[PDB]
């Protein structure tokens, strides 16, 4: 396929697979079902690593959300299976980052000390079995 | 959406409710499709048509580096480096989208700036600097501004601003479309509203 | 065709044609209804810029109107896609004409720096869909 | 129209009175031809009055410059330079249309001149101060005032006047006029009127 | 448009337009049923602000009107989108001019304190909802 | 027509505008009709005058040149670049239709000479120069001015104006022209009229 | 044919014909439908090349149109058929013309350098399909 | 369309994805027919016409070189260097066909030189300078260019440019095509439109 | 067959195969199910291979699938059963179009002495068995 494509012809696919994608949504449904339980192995193992930090470094109710920013996208990079000599590089860019959004550093070397025991989390749970 | 009372961080909980609303979902999507469709038709005008001006700039800027005498060796920015600065331009229309002030839309699109020359110019000819240059370029282009100041200061690139930053030059209409055959076969103004 | 045309070649074609000017008018208003909501999208835009600079800036009532005699002028300016190349010059143009109109150059300066957060305004509300 | 009697700016209450009035639109238009066309009878005439005094009068200036002995590629006001003076000249005839006051006439078509020559004189061999000059020389013509003193102080040029303008020496009339094929088949005077 | 116009052109205008006018006043019924709500928006707002001041400050009958004539001009320069930048000045404006319809200034320095409570009331009733 | 409000470049508009007076314009031609005949009736006769005159002088100067003892080999002007010629002439007749004074005449049927005697004396025989004296001879006929300086300074041939221009000495009348058997079959001169 | 006519004998060609004009008229309506569209392929391709040029070049607004007058003369010239070897003629006769109109040679040297990235627009758009 | 949220490398839910949604591809190719169909109307004449345009200039080309007293049997380029040489110039206008700029367009198309010369002249009479002059020369037939400078150096060819490339002179329009039968059986047209 | 054919045949040849060509596609939906693990066997064997090299040799996020272009292209011409003797041409082929694309050669040649381990991946998964 090419790339340069109207602003007429993508409207026009949107517009006319409406029925066909909402009776593909009624069967991603059945399809959720066992694949969602990867949010719970996912808050798992953030909370289990993030709650003791953040509850005993001291950080307050409304900021924990800009550390899950941080800690989520690293989270992401690694389940999209990419290791230490990218991580290595990624710390120190998600530092600027979130730096550059209000933290304050003598958390950030402490946090970025402390996000190497975040891993992977998504799995797949269905399998062929063709019996 | 959420609950909306209270945290209770419990994984369990989450995919309980989740499998428990899924019997919702399915019509709720069928619902909401007599919105979904007109709010995407005046939506993806934006998109298409910041791409589109990203394109035709890049190519006046490269075309008059070219005329400087360079080769067409030197600056490739062939897939996937045109692919990390629409990254960045499409971040800015994003943070323009919504009502920002114009500072915020300026650390936002600087953050997204480090992340985006951090990852994708490893090993692949290009300096930081060069692309700093060459971002600058452009907006010097759509709004005349010039406003970020970069570093190669770690193994990383960094990018911070030092001016605040307009938002895009582009409305998105509230419109509600109707063809021409829809004009033509009617017989009253009242019977296209209605 | 030409320019050079007499005086009653002009008078008898509108005095001819004011039956296909009414029924063309007619058509015209189903053309109208969709096409109007580019009035909503230019008061919108240019209220929600100037409103907080007139209201705060601290000019009067009937002022307001001179005022948006400028800033309507500009956007028509910049709607019929002209880009800063010639708004470098529109602009100390137009502070020419509306500071001889009787302004004050202490506003003017300010405004002539204030407008360039006025864009482009009016798009187009029919799509063709041949099916 | 309007309301006339508060602001009120909100741009719903716009579009939809626009909405509701387009089903009465159709018909005051209908109603409002038999006396459109009377008046556009006798207000065409006073544009192509003064449409045709200003190439006459262009004419004789540009003609008694080349007897001077100049070029013809000294001074080209082709096409599009002639659109500008007649831009200006237009103007005036509508500050002259209303019954306004003589420097209010002035600082109008002042205004005018300094967009209308700050556009379309960039780029096209014509200096301003050429431009105005000639535009003296006609005012010359017309009503022997010569009113606008100019500057080429910034990037774009800037009229300012001088002196008092008059209106122009046209009179737009009130009449009726019939056909001589309505005079010579009547049998009366009251069946002209009548 | 211009602005300089017969006498006869206007009469002859008004008219002329009387059957138009009148078929779309009919039509102007329909739309007042749902707008004509702002007049109770008003009078709420306005009432519930000035009963007990009026009621308690000690004034009359018939002289209540005339301050509802200073109240109401100063409602309606709120509710056409104009904030305190020029409020400081229409204020002492307002002192003025209903000082010299013979009210007492020892009424009025109480009363234009007391006017800041006062804001803008007129909201849109009809939403367009193209399903 | 047009809007005669804004530009709004966008072609979609346009053609969707097009498409919506198709449903008007088959009638205003019926109706145009009327005056359409009246003013073709008088104002093809300039044309076809200005053929015959360009026809005549041609043969005439063609004629007195070979009477100078010259071959009719050396001069051919025969279909094509005849074509040429009355092309340069009838574009003449265009700018003197219009009220134009003299040397925007010259230069613009100087523009017409420059585009014409650069298309089509290219491989056939006929330098530039003697097409420029030739048309010079012309001129010399009708009104006796030789305007034009030409030059081959360039791969193309260049026309350039030395002296203003007179228009064309035939006036386009404004008359409504009768048969002779109307003149005769009435009863009354009012009925020619009416 | 030949060409030498009266000038009576074309009048009485267009006199008489006017019945038949306006009948085929009515029918060419119908094909001017579907062949319109070449008018919207002609500004695309000439607002897509020559908006940022006149835009970011600096020239103004009213003389864009003679801009105009020598791009369209060009595109013309390109879609009756003719490549190179009459282009690079064409191309001077096109620059002296437009100077000898007024325009500066600073212009127009870049301009004609600008110029040949204008192409042919107009194609076909009524096919055959005997079935 | 993918999944947009993050890559997942893993191969089986692939497979598995591709068999839930293989029971509605089934239905979505037949609902995208009526827009497929006059999108192909309207876009293989792009190809057809870059195709004869291909035949013709290399025939002019390679004739030119035969009056030049070549033997025939020196340039054979007879049915797989032709599908070589359209390999290139077809992804010229793949590249061309996208809103690209020049020089991107022109490395582009020397990578796909790159490939194509590199596997289809080995072993068959034609050395890899003789095939890129003959590129240089049709590129110096449509646009006048000549970009390409080649190389042997290894075992394969090298192909990189010089000069940045303009598109193709054909542009792919937005037609919707209707049959002669539509247009003379219809009464009105909107029955042709709606 | 020959190969010089009108536009209008093609053309005429899409349009009214649609039936046919749909009613086709209903049935190679059957053919895909057994075949479409095809995929599954080529992002493995390319995967395997990769994630370690790219992830251990310090390549970012965005560049590994211009990476993913020159190992896909290497794949292909293993899987249309094309052994060393063309291999030892296309390597040096693939190095100059994706170093003219903008990579570093210091990747480049670690990376083609690295694509020897990448084989054919495409086998058939429906056997005939007449009883």
């Amino acid at each position: 396929r090419r790339t340069g494509i109207t602003t007429e012809d993508a409207i026009t696919k949107y517009s006319v697979k409406a029925k066909t994608e909402q009776t593909a949504y009624k069967n991603a449904t059945k399809d959720m079902v066992v694949q969602a339980q990867n949010i719970m192995n996912f808050y798992s193992v953030v909370n289990q690593a993030l709650i003791p930090w953040l509850n005993a470094h001291g950080v307050g109710g409304n900021l924990r959300i800009l550390y899950r920013q941080l800690a989520n996208e690293y989270v992401k990079v690694l389940n999209t299976k990419q290791s230490g000599e990218v991580i290595k590089r990624l710390k120190i860019a998600l530092r600027h980052k979130y730096w550059l959004r209000g933290l304050d550093e003598a958390m950030l070397d402490e946090f970025m000390d402390y996000i190497d025991s975040l891993k992977s989390t998504t799995t797949n749970y269905i399998i062929f079995n063709m019996q | 959406m959420a609950r909306k009372r209270t945290s209770k961080n419990d994984p369990l909980r989450m995919y309980l409710n989740y499998v428990r609303k899924l019997q919702t979902m399915g019509d709720a999507y069928d619902e909401s499709a007599k919105y979904r469709i007109a709010n995407f038709e005046n939506g993806f005008k934006s998109l298409h048509m910041v791409e589109n001006e990203f394109k035709q700039y890049l190519a006046n800027v490269i075309d008059e580096a070219i005329k400087s005498g360079a080769s067409p060796q030197d600056l490739p920015y062939v897939n996937e480096i045109k692919l990390a600065l629409m990254k960045i331009f499409t971040s800015w229309l994003k943070y323009s989208n919504e009502k920002l002030g114009a500072n915020e839309i300026a650390i936002n699109v600087a953050g997204t700036a480090t992340m985006t020359l951090t990852e994708n110019l490893y090993g692949t000819r290009v300096s930081c600097e060069e692309a700093v240059s060459l971002i600058n370029s452009i907006f010097a282009v759509w709004v005349g501004v010039e406003p970020f100041e970069a570093e190669e200061r770690e193994g990383a690139c960094l990018v911070t601003p030092r001016s605040p930053l307009p938002p895009v030059p582009i409305s998105s209409p509230t419109g509600f479309s109707a063809p021409i055959q829809e004009v033509l076969q009617a017989k009253s103004p009242e019977e296209i509203i209605g």
